[PDB]
């Protein structure tokens, strides 16, 4: 979708939140990105993808 | 020195009507892309960790 502007610092945030326990604001941007770096290489799921 | 008209009468070569400008530059109209879109010699994109 070439969204060079929907800076992803976005998705990670929500993600973590949805599994309460983690104090989101109280966790840096770093780790977060690295988190994407790994997610990227992950296969979607037939449902989702389809 | 005695005074001899003839020899003291000279003609005058002068240009006509200028207009002198300083500062210069100013005449330059210039804007800027939005920061989120930079590039170096690279041309791929400076600052590119979305």
């Amino acid at each position: 979708l070439n969204l060079y502007q929907k800076k992803m610092k976005a998705i990670v945030e929500d993600f973590l939140k949805r599994l309460h326990i983690f104090d989101v604001a109280r966790v840096p941007d770093d780790q977060m990105y690295r988190l994407r770096d790994r997610l990227r290489l992950l296969p979607v799921e037939v449902r989702r993808l389809d | 020195q005695q005074f001899d008209f003839r020899n003291s009468m000279h003609m005058l070569t002068s240009n006509l009507t200028f207009t002198v400008y300083s500062d210069l530059l100013a005449f330059v109209s210039a804007d800027t892309v939005e920061p989120i879109n930079a590039v170096a010699f690279d041309n791929m994109r400076i600052m590119n960790e979305l």
